[PDB]
């Protein structure tokens, strides 16, 4: 139990911008915090880092207080956008953070080669791209064996080979036993790497659990499309007999929204008559699950192209 | 050239005292006997335009109340109105009216002559190079010229090598020079008033003399010009509005070594005082430099203290304070910058005089005193006007 | 334009004292500036003007009279030598216009004639300074 | 210690500021140029009052060029919120920036008045080397303290604002007010009242300006003239000794740094 | 009719050819994705489509004309990445400024401020805007007038996950009308549900163009079939290993099969024949995995176990 | 015309600049505070006003337009604006019209309150000369500001970062206000018998701050050449700025 948030309802200005979130996090899970209308996403983020005081509730990070110096050497925080110090170099920025966090100075030379920055080491940070600063910002987060990462959108401004390799670097640290929090807004793509999502909206933590549980606690249609063939006399009707609307949008894009309660007989309908080519069972993704829980609290569905 | 006995004088008193009646006369006239002659106001002794009209060779002559008109103009032969010989000692020329293009009162070699209360209107058309002197005095010891009215002559009251004599209360109008002084050791002049003159007071090579209480109203280009005057005393003079025509200097001190310059009033001219480099270390304290566009012109790098006994002069542009309530100011006053002497040293800086960089250089001197050339400062300047009586 | 010593007129005022120049005996210096010629009533008044610091840097040719080739009461315009290469005598009893009497010469022997004839000392142009002009005028018109 | 580990950054970040190294060489080439002009005019109480006027214009300038973006330049740069999740306090990342930028002013003026002294001992012959070292030892440990005043002023106006473009407006306002506006408001109060507003309260208004207390410290042994002082002529009427004038310079640091910490504590 | 006909251009700066032999044909309603990594080819192609650069060895035919005609650029939206507008101006005044420049009617300003959802933050300064609020403003100037081509270079950076999905709902509403647009992004999941045909390009050249069904068919990539309790985990791990397919041995009651998806029609029938398929997920090789393949195809040796 | 449609932006964006409105307010108090302490205590006070407006009207012009080109490249709108139906000339000329009328208004609040403080605090100023000596003053102060506006477009188009644009705009303001005349004064003191005196009036034409003062002090040159040489400083430097802006 790495992050033990219990009963916290943070109020400031008598506004109550957070209310009653009970967020226990295990020692190896990859939690995700996603916020829209609610300001809870940032306040709870702060609350774990120890730079905010929990009014009416207790925050226990790593079994201890969140602002203790003994746990702050074991934390790692990647903020949103950090243009660090434009006149310093790459090594001198990381040697500065190595002296503060108490890490050994031999880790700096093996983190500027672990992250792809040894070619751009000893070069000034004003001559860095946005992707190179996110690479450097991750490099101070892995400094001195952190048992709890806390990444606030680590994959912005980053080329797609490094983003896929970042989550492989994240997946090495899950096996090492370090709990990671991925606070993001780029929800398609992060759902393959998190273990448990935590969608919080209007302060109240709406839903928590794994991706298999969030699809179980929310009846959502699976978007099965069957290329090979769309064509129309029996493929419009052989699925609508039990209430599955075989709606298509192209030459063969019949996205039959099912109910996830008849997956044996519909695929036996699919493979028993008519030959298919490539079925794409598109499960309700983290984008679709997010808009269910958001709409279930306060949100009303926007119009056809109106946001 | 007839004589005064060739006229018709009716004697009022039988002690060589005569009285000329009203009626015109003609020609030059000569006094050879000690005659205390008076005149009626219609005694128009009009000469024909040649010769000295009233030549005087006898001592103790009280010429009074005459009215002379239109004498000669040969200045080389000294065509005067009243010529007074060296043998005519202690002559009194009292309350006379003169109008003619030559010398008004030419005296030479005389002693104790008294030229009192006359009104001498000189000329209008001559180019102020042949108008003749108003009151010419040529090496006289003892003279007493008082309360005259000289107008439109050439160089006013000329004084040549005359030692001890007073010039008291005479009004001098529309001339080139007001009072001209040449080698007049131990002279004196009090309370003279000068108007619209191309130099108000010429002080040339005359030592040990007292210049006190004189006024110079709206003169041209030189208020008081002093050349080579030593051990003199300049106390209480009022020099006002010296316009250009020179650029206008209320006092121009040229090669004057020792003299006391106190209680003066240099008002509304273009230059308040011009101090040349040769005239240094003289007691200049207590004056009033009000309204002048530039107070002191001193093109040097030698320091020059301008306050004897801890009292300095009143300056109109003195932006200072006085904490302990005495009459003196607390901070010293430098009238000239370093950039105020670059304009004088190099006249091409006049194109650059309105630049902000020049305005930077005025502020850099007030902040960094190493670049301050040693100028014409005065410790303890005055806070109020000391010449409260000279404005009347 | 600086090559021409201009002649004197009767209506020529001094630059300093402002009075009429040709009413006086003695040599009369003048200064050609090449923007406007200014003239002087005496050579001592020119040398008093030359030693002022506005005119130390001023490029102007100085011309005085040659009293070795002229009568002292009425000097002709005529021969007018350069004042830097002259031989001024000082301390004589001659009556100049304003300052001390500085009779200018060009041959140093005629300057040596008048020095012994009055009790003076010949001196060059560069030896003239403002400590000497005020000293010599005090010995002439003082006491 | 953590206060030194964050001072070692600012010592190595301020020395790469190209705008500092221009105007700290400008302080070196002017303190030689003033001392060279003070040597050719051989006077001495004018070359002390001119060097102290040079450090009145530049030691507030180097201090405000360093530290106007010390807190708000890290806050909008994102690296301040990260730094509080390190084992630090808010009191260590302010006192550490004060030590780091303070050693730059201790080195930028040891270069300036150090090379100014070598243009006197090697230029004007026969100066008293005991008196030269003592006067320029008093210049070094009092112009550093003036620099540390405006360093601590800059932490007040960096913690108060929330945008770095508005921090440059306040840092230019502090440099204009304390250097060349407060000496002119006191001048205009003395000119328009002709010195009769208050003959005893007015010398105490010099203590409300640390650039004026700085001029009063170095001009102790060299009174000299009065127009070299100007509005420092009230400093003869201040009855405080020289030791209190040091303590009022240290008190300008300690009140305006404790204010800088109390502002940063409620950031 | 084609919007963008890049016909064999070759853009060079000095001796280096920063974009070599690019050959695109964007259709009349297609959504194309310019994805680039090492190369600046993505950036140079972006400039070539606009009037910013000139083709040094080819030609571009934007909307059947030259790319620098004023009739072209009045029907050409372009949202650039990381744009930050005039911060002392207001949100309504910025669009009223940009509507005057594009020749759009001023009655379209208040529609597009309402359309992107900026009505609450209109008449507020741009300095008090968030990152996603400026992306809504930067999108709103791209929709000015009646555009026929949009170059949305990274439209959903800093945007809310409702607004990200709402933006793509405006895209598929737009492409039905007939305005063929171009996505330029680096977040490869999220665009993959809406990209009509990818245009993955390497350092110099153009690697692959075509639909997502054509990239998965060309690049032989294995299907990621994950299941949970069909019949039994241990009884089904053996079958694909004898049939020559990888069956991953997960923790309990879960069958992960990495099959070669060419034979998976009848192979999934036996999976149906022994258990229920009630919780399975066959995953196609995604656009993230396809783009990683084309980097491997030309240069770009893969990083280690976990490195970058 | 889109040279005006982009000018209405620069009016609305320039008038909300807090840095500009602080200096333009400080210009209007000091133009009153010089006119108050220069008449009661008119060509004598218009010369002290000319030295004030030589300090601040280059400073007002460089505060407006040092980030005109490079401030839009960092803002990202410069790449956006070139894809609009707009030439590179119309962006520069439209910024020059928009920033030009700002300091054409900054002399109307600067000298509009200074000439009001002269026409109501002298009582006998002979105002027929006032509306011609200030009409020549307000026109010539805009043209001085339009030179440094065109100087600011030269330094904006050359640099690539916003921080070095302010580092060059400070360098242009130091060189053209108070380094060019100080190196004119310095040469004269160092060399006075070699430097030509006549040459220096002609050498004043290489400085638009110097040509600004010469048409407020009325001399070997006439008046009409100085107006056509001040306009030549606008027309060359705008043509120079357009040649730099076409090479981005
Ligand atoms: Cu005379
Ligand atoms: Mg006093
Ligand atoms: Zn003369």
């Amino acid at each position: 139990n790495a992050v033990e948030i219990q009963g916290v309802s943070q109020r400031y200005g008598s506004m109550t911008v957070l209310h009653d979130l009970n967020l226990n996090l295990g020692e190896g899970e990859v939690l995700g915090l996603f916020g829209h209308n609610g300001a809870g996403k940032t306040t709870s983020m702060k609350l774990i880092l120890g730079l905010l005081s929990p009014s009416e509730g207790q925050v226990k990070v790593l079994g201890r207080a969140p602002n203790d110096p003994q746990v702050r050497r074991q934390l790692g925080y990647l903020p949103e956008n950090v243009t660090f110090y434009p006149q310093l170099s790459g090594r001198e920025t990381l040697r500065h953070f190595a002296r503060l966090k108490g890490a050994a100075l031999t880790q700096v030379d093996e983190l500027l080669e672990q992250v792809g920055l040894a070619h751009a080491a000893d070069r000034r940070v004003k001559t860095y791209s946005k992707g190179m600063r996110q690479r450097l910002g991750l490099a101070q987060a892995l400094l001195g064996e952190p048992r709890l990462l806390l990444l606030d959108e680590p994959t912005v401004g980053l080329d797609p080979i490094a983003t896929q390799d970042l989550y492989l670097l994240i997946d090495r640290l899950r096996q090492r036993g370090t709990s990671i929090i991925l606070c993001s807004h780029v929800l398609p793509g992060v759902e393959a790497h998190i273990n448990r999502a935590a969608i919080l909206a209007k302060g109240c933590l709406q839903a928590v659990g794994s991706l298999s549980q969030l699809r179980a606690e929310a009846g959502l249609p699976v978007r099965i499309r069957a290329s090979g063939i769309s064509e129309r006399d029996s493929w419009l009707q052989r699925w609508t007999d039990a209430g599955h609307s075989a709606r298509g949008l192209s030459e063969s894009s019949i996205e039959v929204v099912a109910v996830n309660g008849h997956k044996l007989v519909l695929l036996r309908q699919l493979l028993g008559e008519g030959e298919p080519e490539d079925i794409e069972i598109h499960q309700p993704s983290l984008e679709d699950l997010y808009r269910y829980y958001m709409e279930r609290a306060g949100d009303v569905r926007a119009q056809e192209g109106r946001l | 050239a007839p004589q005064s006995i060739t006229t018709l004088p009716l004697q009022p008193d039988g002690e060589n005292r005569w009285r000329l009646p009203a009626g015109e006369y003609q020609g030059q006239f000569t006094i050879e006997q000690p005659m205390q002659l008076r005149c009626e106001p219609g005694a128009v002794i009009q000469s024909q335009g040649q010769g000295s009209s009233l030549l005087i060779s006898a001592p103790d002559v009280l010429v009074e109340g005459c009215t002379l008109y239109e004498w000669g103009s040969d200045l080389t032969a000294m065509d005067s109105a009243v010529f007074i010989l060296p043998a005519a000692e202690r002559a009194q020329i009292s309350n006379n009216r003169m109008r003619g293009p030559g010398f008004g009162v030419f005296v030479d070699g005389t002693r104790d002559v008294q030229v009192i209360g006359n009104e001498i209107d000189g000329d209008a058309g001559v180019r102020s190079q042949d108008r003749g002197n108003g009151i010419h005095l040529f090496a006289v010891s003892g003279a007493r010229v008082l309360h005259n009215h000289v107008r439109n002559a050439r160089d006013g009251i000329y004084i040549d090598t005359s030692n001890g004599n007073h010039l008291e209360g005479n009004v001098i109008e529309d001339v080139r020079y007001g009072v001209h002084y040449m080698f007049a050791n131990e002279n004196s002049l009090i309370d003279n008033v000068t108007r619209r003159t191309r130099t108000g007071y010429a002080l040339m090579q005359s030592r040990k003399l007292t210049v006190t209480g004189n006024r110079s109203e709206q003169d041209q280009n030189y208020g008081i010009l002093m050349n080579y005057i030593t051990y003199s005393t300049i106390t209480g003079n009022f020099v006002s509005d010296v316009q250009r025509g020179g650029e206008g200097k209320a006092l121009f001190i040229y090669n004057s070594l020792f003299n006391t310059i106190e209680n003066n009033h240099f008002e509304k001219s273009s230059l308040g005082i011009h101090l040349t480099a040769g005239s240094e270390d003289n007691r200049i304290s207590g004056n009033a430099f009000v309204g002048n566009q530039q107070q002191v012109k001193y093109v040097a790098s030698r320091t020059q203290e301008w306050s004897v006994d801890g009292r300095g002069n009143y300056w109109s542009d003195y932006l200072g304070w006085d904490r302990n309530n005495d009459g003196l100011g607390d901070i010293a006053y430098e009238p000239n910058d370093n950039v105020d002497r670059l304009l004088w040293l190099y006249p091409q800086v006049r194109l650059l005089m309105n630049s902000p960089s020049i305005e930077v250089l005025r502020w850099v001197q007030r902040a960094f005193p190493v670049i301050k050339s040693p100028g014409v400062q005065d410790s303890h300047p005055l806070m109020k006007l000391p010449t409260e009586k000279l404005l009347t | 334009q600086s090559l021409e010593p201009v002649a004197f007129h009767d209506s020529d005022e001094c630059h300093v004292c402002g009075m009429i120049i040709t009413d006086f005996p003695g040599p009369k210096g003048q200064a050609v500036e090449k923007r406007g010629v200014k003239k002087f009533c005496s050579t001592a008044e020119m040398l008093g003007w030359w030693l002022q610091p506005e005119n130390r840097l001023l490029d102007a040719k100085l011309y005085v009279h040659d009293m070795g080739r002229s009568v002292w009461e009425k000097p002709d315009d005529g021969h007018l030598i350069d004042a830097t290469s002259a031989y001024y005598v000082v301390g004589t009893s001659l009556k100049g216009a304003m300052g001390a009497s500085l009779a200018s010469f060009a041959e140093e022997q005629d300057a040596k004639a008048l020095a012994g004839m009055h009790g003076g000392r010949v001196l060059r142009f560069e030896e003239i300074d403002q400590a000497l002009l005020q000293e010599a005028a005090s010995m002439q018109h003082g006491g | 210690n953590q206060v030194w580990n964050i001072a070692r950054k600012e010592l190595s970040d301020g020395l790469r500021n190209r705008w500092l190294l221009a105007i700290s060489l400008l302080f070196a080439v002017l303190a030689v140029g003033i001392a060279w002009l003070g040597a050719a005019a051989s006077s001495i109480p004018a070359t002390i009052a001119s060097l102290a006027s040079l450090a009145t214009f530049l030691m507030p300038l180097i201090a405000l060029l360093l530290a106007y973006d010390a807190i708000v330049g890290e806050d909008e740069g994102g690296t301040l919120m990260l730094l509080l999740t390190y084992p630090l306090g808010r009191g260590q990342i302010l006192l550490g920036k004060f030590v780091g930028h303070g050693l730059i002013l201790a080195l930028a003026v040891l270069i300036g008045f150090g090379c100014a002294a070598l243009a006197i001992a090697l230029l004007v012959e026969g100066v008293e080397l005991g008196m030269l070292f003592w006067a320029f030892g008093r210049f070094m440990i009092s112009s550093t303290l003036l620099g540390w005043v405006f360093l601590a002023f800059a932490y007040v106006l960096s913690g108060k604002v929330n945008e770095k473009s508005s921090a440059a407006g306040l840092a230019l306002g502090v440099w204009f007010l304390f250097v060349l506006v407060f000496d002119l408001v006191l001048l205009a109060l003395l000119v328009l009242s002709e010195g009769k507003f208050n003959p005893e309260l007015l010398p105490w208004l010099l203590l409300l300006n640390p650039t004026d207390i700085y001029r009063l410290i170095n001009l102790s042994g060299f009174e000299g003239s009065g127009s070299a002082m100007g509005v420092l002529s009230l400093g003869a009427d201040l009855p405080v000794p020289a030791a209190v004038l040091w303590l009022c310079l240290l008190a300008w640091i300690g009140v305006s740094l404790l204010l800088a910490y109390a502002i940063f504590r409620r950031r």
